[PDB]
RNA sequence: ACCUCGGAGCAGAACCCAACCUCCGAGCAGUACAUGCUAAGACUUCACCAGUCAAAGCGAACCUCAAUUGAUCCA
């Protein structure tokens, strides 16, 4: 990525990352599964049910996506009727 | 009140308790092997050379209710202990014996030739007309 | 002139050895042909994989194999046997740990 | 040899689903299940999507 | 590294050199028979069972059936399969001959012996008959293991049995509210002359059965005792509680059990009447509570799980707002 | 939160509570860039209000 | 109005459905009879 | 207390006194709860809605029990 | 000559194990149209991506085969 831009001297986000992923405020990245809309005629319904899911990301995938976006994308967002809003705070972890 | 000192956890040690709430486990497994062990009560017909025999069992193999023709009460009113009349007779007798045992649901699983025998169709018609449903309610999870 | 044969290991075999506590739905063992058969409280997938249907402890036994009468392969294998000959297989059982619920006092009406 | 066709529901409409059928046999009509009507309904095939 | 088998291996003795000289299972059914026999035998490997477990009679019977098959309508009816059986004769003669062993099976299956006598099995020789009055027309009979409502069992039953002293006992093997071991009796009539019941010393008088709501299905024991020498004995549920084992231990010298009939009860509205009216307490209501579902330990990064994973581990389904 | 602000003198309930009074009591920080369109009341703490 | 036209159209087609199913299964039996009659030759 | 409730009609008090008899106390009190929310407004509203549902429905697993009752009546076929 | 996928030996008994090592194969076909929708718990080709299995539930009846395949963007 660009660590220091030529105009501002700031970091830049990679906009592929924003275009594909969802950062929850607790640090979890949500994604969509690869091939969830390809060749559905030859996939069993169990597999199609698996592909139509919002799948969390790895730890190192998560840290790779944190480094590729900026602090704007890491921020609390109090939207109006947000579908994912109950998934931001992390309930009831025992580490 | 001394009278209403109730333990917070009721203990019912009726063996047939959980099976009559249709809550108790059936042995779900055994899919490569005949017959299925998934029942609470099984009706097992034993047709020997000479005698027709009818059992009602648990999964334990504890025979709950039997009716054989090797029994003077039923044998003497019969012509031959092995024919279709023997099976209709042992179906009436078995069904009447099972209503008074508080058993209302068996499973009968025959081989596909014993299914299409006349004497077991007559046995099943005797059981169903007697008052016993030959199909268990599902387990409530 | 020997092309192909570069397939990797399937990583099959037993996942829960005997004595292991097992929760409901755990895969006990994945096989490619029936090395182990489902016994008490053990289910089978389309891939011949043995999973668990109750929570309990896995046990392996040796039992009499009596196939379903509509299974003409194994049934035709039966009728060729001599008169004492009885087939055995190894089965997998889950001995269920918990009771399936208790009665508890709710209210003194 | 086979064709992937779409099947359009006759009622509770706008519902399609794809099937395979031979190049040579007739135009399929089926009884599939509409989750919009939530019933089994005749579907009629309307367009071949791809000759697999 | 082979270790040799402990006992004999199966399929050893039949394993010969000439299989084609050995006659085979032509069928499926014979293999199922032999196979079940080998299932029931004790083995040395680990099996499923380890973990989840006079002359005048034959004379009159031979002449009786020989006279029975000789009639032409019996043969003609039986070959046209329109012959039937009188169920009543079979019922009463079953009450006479081999009924006691079958009532022994039903008492062993319903756990009356492991609970009522700590495993001391016996045989109910006396064909006892108990029935509850259902109005004035008909009456609900008590056979071994029946279902009878506590409305039908509101009033003390009619007891008839063909015999010649006696002590009759009713208990509720499971209906005890406090102790998981004892049982509330319902009526204990003693020193009974012959086969009339009313002239018995009513020591503990009749309660109806009271199973609590949602506490499952209860079994209720009618013991009937051969008494030799007439002995003297002895709505508070601290007073209806005893155990039939160590009760019978005090009196087993000149008294032996001779009759059973037991039945099931569930809740009914009459049991509301029993708890409120004549016991004078609030009724306890039970519910069958299943154990909470296993979920594994929650991870920081639940890799590849769906988004539903975060809901397995929450406890409120309402928007929490935190410090704001 | 708002009961908390009223108890500690930071928001005077004997006057109208506009958004300026929640800002000047520093009860709520709202930033119009980052496109906050204001405050939403939240049912948390409805009992004991 | 969009919702009413869709809902009305679905309700009409569903009113016409069971007759179309019975006609369809009769056509299936014609494929049974004609198929098996073509099997004989 | 269901018996003294002037604000429910007498036939509706009988229908409630019969259908919801498993909620009625020893003291004749219809008792009904809600633990569906963290907010006691929403649980109180759930309780009151249960009551209004009982009056509107009162103004205007079973299968096993059907069979066990039919067989209990087949053994009831025993007169004097 | 090959390049991807699967079976067997090497690699004898949990898993894994190479080679321009030894032998077979695959790039489909057939049936069904609830091959619907949901969902505990798991396995996993040594990562990831992909893959697999699945009870309970709602709704209904009363898939075989080993491989049988192709990401993203764009149309
Ligand atoms: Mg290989
Ligand atoms: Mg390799
Ligand atoms: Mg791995």
């Amino acid at each position: 990525l660009t660590y220091f831009s030529a105009r501002k001297g700031k970091r830049k986000t990679v906009k592929a990352v924003i275009d594909r992923f969802l950062r929850l405020h607790c640090g979890l990245w949500v994604r969509r599964k690869a091939g969830y809309k390809k060749k559905l005629w030859k996939k069993t319904p169990a597999r199609k049910k698996r592909l139509r899911e919002f799948v969390f990301c790895n730890k190192t995938q998560s840290k790779l996506l944190d480094k590729m976006t900026t602090s704007f994308w890491k921020r609390r967002n109090w939207y109006v009727d947000d579908p994912y809003q109950k998934y931001h705070d992390r309930t009831n972890l025992k580490v | 009140v001394e009278n209403e000192a109730v333990a917070p956890e009721f203990t019912n040690r009726n063996p047939r308790n959980l099976e009559l709430l249709s809550v108790a486990r059936k042995e779900r497994g055994w899919r490569t092997v005949f017959p299925s062990r998934e029942f609470w009560h099984r009706l097992r017909v034993i047709r020997t050379q000479h005698h027709v025999e009818a059992l009602v069992e648990h999964q334990n193999g504890k025979v709950v209710v039997s009716a054989s023709t090797r029994e003077w009460a039923i044998k003497k009113h019969l012509y031959s202990t092995r024919n279709v009349v023997a099976c209709e007779s042992i179906g009436r007798v078995l069904a009447q014996r099972c209503l008074e045992a508080g058993i209302n649901f068996m499973v009968y699983q025959p081989t596909p030739w014993e299914a299409a025998s006349d004497s077991m169709k007559r046995l099943q018609s005797a059981m169903t007309e007697g008052g016993v449903v030959l199909r268990e309610p599902q387990r409530i999870y | 002139k020997n092309l192909g044969g570069k397939s990797s290991g399937r990583r099959q075999g037993i996942k829960k050895m005997e004595g292991h506590y097992v929760h409901a739905g755990n895969i006990i063992a994945t096989q490619r042909h029936f090395r182990w058969h489902p016994g008490a409280h053990v289910g089978v997938g389309k891939n011949k994989c043995l999973y668990a249907l109750e929570e309990g402890i896995v046990r392996y036994t040796k039992e009499v194999y009596v196939p379903h009468p509509r299974n003409t392969e194994a049934v035709d294998l039966i009728t060729r046997l001599p008169k004492g000959a009885v087939l055995y297989k190894t089965f997998v059982h889950v001995v269920p740990a918990k009771p399936e619920g208790t009665f508890k006092l709710v209210a003194m009406l | 040899k086979n064709i992937l066709v779409r099947m359009v529901s006759e009622a509770g409409t706008g519902f399609c689903f794809n099937t395979k059928r031979n190049r040579l046999r007739e135009k399929l009509t089926l009884l599939h299940y509409d989750p919009v009507v939530k019933q089994r309904v005749l579907f009629v095939e309307k367009k071949k999507i791809r000759s697999l | 590294r082979r270790t040799p088998p402990l006992g004999p291996m199966p399929n050893s003795d039949i394993d010969l050199s000439n299989l084609e000289r050995l006659e085979k299972y032509r069928s499926f059914d014979r293999y199922r028979r032999r196979a079940e026999q080998e299932a029931q035998a004790p083995h040395w490997w680990r099996t499923y069972r380890e973990y989840f477990g006079r002359t005048q009679q034959l004379l009159e019977r031979k002449q009786a059936i020989q006279e029975l098959r000789a009639n032409v309508e019996e043969e003609r009816a039986a070959r046209l399969r329109t012959a039937s059986v009188p169920l009543d004769a079979v019922r009463a003669e079953w009450e006479r001959t081999c009924g006691p062993y079958h009532k022994q099976r039903l008492a062993e299956y319903y756990g009356l012996y492991r609970d009522l006598f700590h495993g001391a099995t016996f045989v109910p020789r006396v064909p006892l008959h108990v029935a509850y009055a259902v109005g004035e027309d008909d009456l609900m009979p008590v056979y071994c293991g029946n279902e009878v409502t506590p409305t039908e069992a509101a009033q003390a039953p009619e007891v008839t049995y063909e015999a010649e002293l006696w002590t009759l006992l009713l208990t509720s093997l499971d209906g005890h509210l406090l102790e998981p071991d004892a049982e509330y009796l319902h009526w204990l009539l003693t020193n009974i002359p012959g086969n009339r019941v009313a002239e018995g010393q009513v020591t503990c008088p009749y309660l109806p059965p009271f199973p609590a709501r949602g506490s499952g299905i209860h079994r209720l024991a009618f013991l009937l005792f051969k008494q030799d020498q007439p002995i003297d004995f002895s709505y508070q549920l601290a007073q209806r509680t005893f155990r039939t084992f160590d009760f019978y231990k005090k009196h087993q010298e000149t008294m032996t059990p001779a009759g059973l009939s037991f039945f099931q009860c569930r809740w009914d509205d009459s049991v509301t009447y029993i708890f409120h009216q004549l016991l004078d307490m609030r009724e306890p209501v039970f519910e069958f509570v299943r154990p909470p579902p296993y979920h594994p330990k929650q991870k920081r990064f639940p890799h590849r799980q769906p988004l539903r994973y975060l809901d397995r581990y929450r406890d409120s389904h309402e928007p929490t707002y935190g410090i704001y | 939160r708002l009961q908390y602000l009223i108890d500690l003198g930071r928001v005077d309930p004997s006057q109208p509570i506009d958004l300026t009074q929640l800002v000047n009591g520093r009860g709520v920080t709202i930033q119009p860039l980052k496109r906050d369109y204001g405050v939403q009341l939240v049912e948390e703490g409805a009992d004991t209000f | 109005q969009k919702r009413r036209e869709r809902e009305q159209h679905i309700a009409e087609c569903m009113a016409k459905m069971p007759q179309m199913i019975v006609n369809w299964q009769q056509q299936q039996r014609e494929n049974w009879e004609k198929a098996q009659a073509d099997k004989e030759r | 207390h269901l018996a003294t409730a002037e604000w429910i009609a007498e036939p509706v008090r009988q229908k409630i006194a019969i259908t919801h008899k498993n909620k009625i106390n020893r003291l004749g009190e219809l008792i009904l709860t809600s633990e569906s929310s963290r907010y006691q407004f929403r649980n109180l509203a759930d309780c009151l809605q249960k009551i209004r549902d009982m009056i509107t429905e009162a103004s205007q697993k079973l299968h096993r029990i059907r069979i066990e009752n039919m067989n209990r009546e087949r053994l009831r076929q025993k007169r004097i």
